[PDB]
């Protein structure tokens, strides 16, 4: 699963 | 119904273009 | 999806990925019905036998996707859930009847060419289309086989089967809030939804105004694509007034 931005 | 601008696809219907298999659906609608 | 093809870019702009926070995982499919509301299957959030009971804080909604795993940088939008609402009569104890849940977003999503809401059927649309032999379309990032994973969104076009047929295909008790779709063993065409596809949309295109309508939600089936078995969906028009109640009682 590619990495999602932590802002989220 | 379920929106207002609902169900009209910016890339297809809005541009009058058809997706590759929508005709099979449309063709069953007896 | 089993025996389908990859979705065209922008083809199902109301598709939503139900994504869990940790382990970062795909939990289910879903659909955007406005800019602050998403509809899925309640089995996605609540399924006690499986110890499944997810809260607003356990997940994210990813809208605008084509790729299953990559993060679609200037294309996909990620939302946090404001509140979850399960049908009060969801029967997880026997046949999953009333399998539908609403999720209301922390803030409204902006539309784009890849993000656009599906229409909810009215009584007359439900009335002309939901007919044995008419084909609807299912989408999801789900299994490709019953027993692997696509890279991008799959689609399959399936026929609505006559009730009796549906009825004589299982030992499970079918209710008026359900419908089944799939080819018969004799038809020599196949495909179904599978695990990972739950909560996605079964949508139809109106010949009268040529708008797409969400007619069903992905719910249950025995195996994926078995000969002589059909996939069962939540009948969206029949739970239609619960839908308007919550949105009125709680949103927009
Ligand atoms: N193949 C398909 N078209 C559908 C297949 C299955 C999936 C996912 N299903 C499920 O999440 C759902 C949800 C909860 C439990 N579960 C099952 O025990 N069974 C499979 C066995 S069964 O169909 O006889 C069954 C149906 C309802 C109940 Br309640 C229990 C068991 C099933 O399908 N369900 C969606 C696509
Ligand atoms: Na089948």
């Amino acid at each position: 699963f590619e990495g999602i931005p932590g802002e989220y | 119904s379920g929106e207002a601008d609902c169900g009209l696809r910016p890339l297809f219907e809005k541009k009058s273009l058809e997706d590759k298999t929508e005709r099979e659906l449309l063709e069953s609608y007896i | 999806i089993v025996e389908g093809s990859d979705a065209e870019i922008g083809m199902s702009p109301w598709q939503v990925m139900l994504f869990r926070k940790s382990p970062q995982e795909l939990l289910c499919g879903a659909s955007l019905i406005s800019d602050r509301w998403v509809l899925t299957a309640a089995h996605c959030l609540l399924y006690p036998p499986w110890d499944k009971n997810f809260t607003e804080n356990d997940l994210l909604v990813r809208i605008g996707k084509h790729s299953r795993t990559r993060y679609e940088r200037n294309i996909e939008k990620i939302s946090m859930l404001e509140k979850i609402y399960i049908h009060p009569r969801y029967n997880w104890r026997e046949n999953l009847d009333r399998d539908i849940a609403l999720m209301k977003l922390k803030k409204p999503v902006a539309f784009s060419d890849y993000i656009h809401p599906v229409c909810l059927p009215d009584r007359e649309t439900a009335a002309s289309l939901l007919q044995a032999g008419y084909k609807g379309r299912v989408t999801g990032w789900g299994n490709l086989k019953e027993t692997g994973q696509p890279s991008v969104l799959q689609v399959v076009n399936l026929p609505i089967v006559e009730r009796p047929v549906c009825k004589d295909s299982t030992r499970i008790r079918i209710t008026d809030n359900m419908f089944c779709a799939g080819y018969k063993p004799d038809e020599g065409k196949r495909g179904d939804a599978c695990e990972g596809d739950s909560g996605g949309p079964f949508v139809m295109k109106s010949p009268f105004n040529n708008r797409w309508y969400q007619m069903g939600i992905v719910s249950w089936g025995e195996g994926c694509d078995r000969d002589g078995k059909y996939g069962f969906y939540t009948h969206v028009f029949r739970l239609k007034k619960w839908i308007q109640k919550v949105i009125d009682q709680f949103g927009e």
